[PDB]
RNA sequence: AACGAGGAAUUCCUAGUAAGCGCAAGUCAUCAGCUUGCGUUGAUUACGUCCCUGCCCUUUGUACACAC
């Protein structure tokens, strides 16, 4: 009583990027990261509290905030979920310098920490990291705010302990058939749930316990695939 | 410290 | 210019509070002419509204 | 029952002036299609902001309205929609080729929707210019978003706004050109169907005013 | 894709309407009311989009056995459609009923 | 103001001639048998006429509408207007 | 001058800087601000009440103004030069703008 | 002789100098229809002085209008200016004196600058 | 969800209000009998109209 | 290889103004890796308020009424 597709050969979903705006998709950004730039002298390397401790005395900011390897957990967390795979999801860099990073679904981060080491210091200077198949430009440093670079009809929440607990599946069916959800993680160690008090409308939670950055990222995406019927 | 006027209004 | 930036919710307790003061009439002649050039720029500039709400504790207060 | 008797001879002229033209001398038309009559700001508090009382033949009033604080309100609002096309460094300064898209795009209206563009774009301006707009308080070092209201210039200067950079964003690569897709904005903001971008775009600055008040 | 655009000039298509991924044959406007178009598919639904939104069908026509080729309006009536399937069979449609079935 | 000159003929037509050049600006249309006295008010914004088809009809001149139309009993000789009140009278048959 | 009619007397003798005739005269309703205008300067003086001193010389016309009102609804004031243009002034509060009018 | 008035029009650095005079209802610019003026979108801006008054008043006259300087758009708002100021310098010469002052009540209402030149001097704050 | 439409009698002054955003006694439309001291956004004057979408809360100072 | 409109920061800007465009001259300094003229097309957003950041002024009313 229904016709089928003319073609029915399956096909890449369009690849988001921060240019669309019409289409509904799930955003996660990984907020207050620790990213930051340091010259050695006879290179450049990026801030670690475990490689080096006694640098940072010197600079005075502590060694119990400048973590980025939590930020290469979530980025292998996020990138490996089929929701990265169906093209329904991208996702932003807020780094806790303000810098605002834009990272495209299509591209595959290095899973070993000291190539990633070495991928942030590219991009911190050059503003851009191209793929070797040079197609695109793929971790694009893009201007602040990030209210400009979502998508329209957008739904902004925020990732807190201390907010009441729902569940991931039914907070998404109640979107509309055009909203488009956005996730601010606070990705630092330990902090404040106040990094985006000034964007987001609400502040949802997701267990009783504490939670890691990593884990609340594919707590979030298990439960939107299932809403989304992946 | 309040503007006057105001200060009337919560007095 | 801060006596009109109340709402009228205050003027009809600003009259109350002067109802109450015509009581104490130490407080009264100790502060005649503040009291008489309080309530006769506000009336004025606050005229219409007090002129179109009824209530006859209103007219109870304002004689 | 009663006749005036005005024109006396059948008045022709030794320089031709064309049919359309000779016929267009009862009433004042824009672009010599569209009358500003029967055209109607459905919208109350917007009467007084924009205007279409005076009929004009083509957007190019070329008179001062940046000197007083509410002059530019007289704008006959066809021109205030193409002062705000020229609007980048690729297009400042070059007012006919903004005139020359408009007289395309409010054929293209007619011909969608038959009504009238200049009805459409009357009330296009109605629907897309917020009613409560945010604002950013100080709050000693912790700024939240403080909801007021919005005075009525503001809703219509930042609805043109909305709607021009709409058509611009969105035939940024696209075979649609600035001309069409102003049409397609203008259409669905007149019927607020939440596909255009600026019905879109008031509904979070309505959404985000309603959050915290 | 049914692109309907003004004639008289070939540089400017006004409006693309992607209707069905079947290769639409049929593509008409209507007689009476000047704004709503109907196509028709091999996908065996015929469509009456409303050219104000090209982006949705204003109604899904269907019910048709095999390869709608052929739709017409008629004159009296601004709401009745003739739809001929290839199956034989002519249906004829209320566009202001649910229109699903035929009458 | 000495503008417009303003003839009634014996067949309804009211010709309103300027002064300057003799030119032809209006012609009015109301009455069918002979006007017999026009005036145009103080304000030049009302004109009246009279005939002996007994029609009294109320002009405006600014526009060139009519802004209405009386009809007394018998057929009017001649009417005086006051531009000083706006009250004029007529001399009837009866 | 400035003159009372309760008690018959100058308040102060409003003068200009260098001894300019003066045709004619504008005094804000708020009796504030006394405005006078010349054939010999073309600029409009402008006096307080209270302080003798001019407040201020508004000046843009090119030929003399010869006369100056006030509105009494919102006290804007407006010349009428031989320059052929009216000037209507705003000098009241952080504004101090001006339209001509040809 | 011959009856004739002239009047200008001035916009950016174009002048224009619009001699009228009695005749049989011709118009032109540069020695050229006024059905033939350069922008083409701006034509129905030269068309006001026409079609605010009404196209009778230019069924005994004749407009001849040359013009020089400006730019595209400049001169035609210099055109617009001297065809209204040739109109309405005609009537009060040549023709009845109530006749001019429709004219110059009709412009005026529709658009001032079709008779006095907007002249955007500077100012200094 | 009704909007009430509001017009604006007097601006007002003094009132130290953050910049860009200014403090004005509206009278509702469809009663003159009351008011309420709303904030605006943009530059208003006197005898416009302006748009509530909600009467009854009535803007404090904003600091 | 660098390169698809340019990150954080940062400075200027209120009408014939921002900006787009070409033509010209080379005027005892200055400029030709450019400088200064001239004309054309020419807007958006404020034009309010001292809330913040600064700067400044006053804290005998003296000047003469009346008023405060």
């Amino acid at each position: 009583q229904k016709a089928l597709p003319a073609s029915l050969v399956p096909q890449a979903p369009p690849v988001l990027t921060s240019k669309d705006k019409i289409t509904k998709r799930m955003i996660v950004v990984l907020a207050m990261a620790s990213l930051e730039t340091h010259k050695i002298s006879d290179k450049y390397v990026l801030l670690n509290c475990d490689d080096h401790q006694g640098l940072l005395k010197k600079m005075g900011r502590d060694i119990s905030e400048a973590r980025p390897d939590i930020t290469h957990q979530c980025l292998l967390t996020l990138l490996d979920s089929p929701i990265n795979k169906a093209g329904k999801l991208q996702v932003y860099i807020q780094t806790s310098r303000g810098i605002l990073i834009e990272v495209n679904p299509t591209v595959r981060i290095p899973r070993t920490f000291k190539r990633f080491s070495g991928l942030m210091v590219q991009l911190l200077h050059k503003l851009s990291i191209r793929s070797v198949n040079s197609e695109e430009k793929l971790l694009k440093v893009i201007k602040n705010p990030i209210t400009d670079h979502l998508p329209t009809k957008c739904r902004k929440v925020t990732l807190s302990f201390d907010a009441p607990v729902i569940r991931v599946q039914d907070y998404i069916e109640k979107l509309d058939d055009d909203e488009s959800i956005c996730v601010f993680v606070g990705a630092m160690a330990r902090g404040k749930d106040n990094f985006a008090d000034e964007y987001v409308d609400e502040k949802v939670g997701l267990s009783n316990y504490p939670l890691s950055a990593s884990v609340a990222c594919s707590k979030f995406c298990h439960g939107a695939e299932d809403a989304w019927n992946i | 410290s309040l503007k006057a006027g105001e200060r009337l209004m919560e007095a | 210019d801060a006596l009109m930036v109340m709402p009228f919710s205050y003027v009809l307790k600003f009259l109350k509070f002067i109802d109450t003061v015509m009581q104490n009439k130490t407080l009264l002649h100790s502060h005649l002419p503040l009291i008489c050039k309080n309530l006769f720029f506000i009336i004025k500039f606050n005229h219409k509204e007090l002129v179109s709400q009824k209530n006859e504790e209103l007219k109870l207060q304002i004689n | 029952d009663f006749e005036v008797v005005e024109e006396f001879t059948p008045v022709v002229l030794a320089t031709p002036i064309p049919e359309e033209v000779q016929q267009a001398q009862t009433e004042i038309k824009l672009f010599n299609k569209w009358s500003f009559e029967e055209v109607e700001v459905k919208d109350a508090s917007l009467v007084d902001y924009v205007q279409v009382r005076q009929p004009i033949f083509v957007a190019h009033t070329a008179g001062r309205y940046a000197n007083k604080r509410f002059r530019k309100a007289q704008c006959p609002i066809i021109e205030r929609l193409t002062n705000s096309l020229m609007m980048n460094g690729r297009n400042n300064g070059k007012k006919l080729k903004a005139v020359r898209i408009i007289k395309h795009t409010l054929d293209i209206i007619n011909v969608l929707t038959d009504q009238n563009p200049i009805q459409v774009v009357v009330d296009a301006i109605t629907n897309t210019g917020p009613r409560e707009d945010t604002t950013r308080v100080g709050g000693g070092g912790a700024a939240r978003r403080q909801a007021v209201d919005v005075s009525p210039l503001r809703r219509v200067n930042q609805a043109i706004a909305l709607l021009t950079i709409g058509a611009r964003e969105a035939a940024f690569r696209n075979i649609k050109t600035i001309a069409e897709t102003l049409a397609e904005e203008l259409i669905n903001a007149a019927k607020g169907s939440s596909t255009s971008y600026a019905i879109k775009k008031k509904d979070e600055l309505e959404r985000v005013a309603k959050s915290n008040r | 894709l049914v692109s309907v655009y003004d004639s008289y000039n070939p540089r400017t298509i006004l409006l693309s309407i992607n209707a069905s991924t079947h290769p639409t044959h049929v593509t008409k406007f209507h007689t009476q009311d000047n704004k709503i178009l109907a196509t028709a598919s091999d996908d065996r639904v015929t469509r009456l989009w409303d050219i104000s939104n090209a982006y949705e069908p204003q109604l899904e026509l269907t019910g048709a056995t095999d390869y709608v080729r052929t739709l017409s309006f008629i004159p009296a009536a601004p709401h009745l459609v003739a739809t001929g399937s290839y199956d034989g069979l002519i249906r004829l449609y209320d566009t202001r009923s649910s229109g699903s079935t035929p009458i | 103001c000495g503008n417009f000159g303003f003839i009634g003929s014996s067949n309804g037509s009211i010709t309103i001639y300027n002064m300057q050049s003799g030119i032809l600006r209006k012609k009015y249309k109301l009455h069918k048998r002979a006007v017999t006295g026009i005036s145009l008010d103080g304000m030049n914004r009302k004109m009246v006429s009279c005939g002996l088809d007994g029609i009294v009809g109320f002009y405006d001149f600014n526009k060139s509408t009519l802004l209405g139309k009386l009809k007394l009993d018998a057929p009017i000789t001649a009417m005086v207007y006051h531009r000083s009140s706006d009250l004029f009278a007529l001399a009837l048959d009866d | 001058r400035a003159w009372d009619l309760i008690r018959y007397r100058n308040f102060r003798t409003f003068t200009g800087t260098e001894r300019i005739q003066f045709n004619c005269l504008a005094v804000d309703p708020s009796g504030e601000v006394v405005c006078a205008g010349s054939l010999d300067n073309f600029d409009i003086h402008v006096w307080s009440v209270q302080t003798g001193q001019l407040l201020d010389a508004l000046s843009g016309h090119e030929g003399p103004v010869s006369c100056l009102s006030f509105s009494q609804e919102n006290s804007v004031l407006a010349s009428a030069s031989w320059d052929k243009t009216i000037r209507i002034w705003s000098i009241f509060g952080r504004s101090q703008q001006v339209e001509p009018i040809e | 002789a011959v009856p004739s008035v002239q009047t200008f029009g001035k916009k950016k650095s174009a002048t224009a100098v619009a001699h009228v005079k009695a005749g049989k209802g011709l118009i032109k610019v540069n020695g050229s229809p006024i059905t033939l003026v350069e922008p083409e979108i701006l034509r129905f801006k030269v068309y006001e002085p026409l079609l605010l008054v009404g196209l009778d008043k230019f069924s005994n006259i004749d407009i001849r209008v040359r013009v020089t300087g400006g730019g595209h758009v400049s001169q035609v708002y210099a055109i617009r200016q001297a065809i209204a100021k040739g109109l309405v310098a005609y009537h009060q010469k040549y023709v009845d004196e109530q006749s001019k002052n429709e004219l110059k009540k009709a412009f005026t209402s529709y658009d001032r600058t079709l008779l006095i030149a907007d002249s955007r001097r500077p100012e200094p704050k | 969800t009704p909007v009430t439409l509001a017009k604006v009698i007097k601006v007002l002054g003094r009132t130290g209000s953050r910049g860009g955003v200014t403090q004005v006694r509206v009278e509702f439309l469809e009663d003159t009998s009351r008011t309420i001291v709303r904030n605006v956004k943009g530059p208003v004057r006197e005898n416009d109209i302006l748009v509530l979408m909600e009467s009854e809360r009535e803007a404090r100072r904003l600091r």
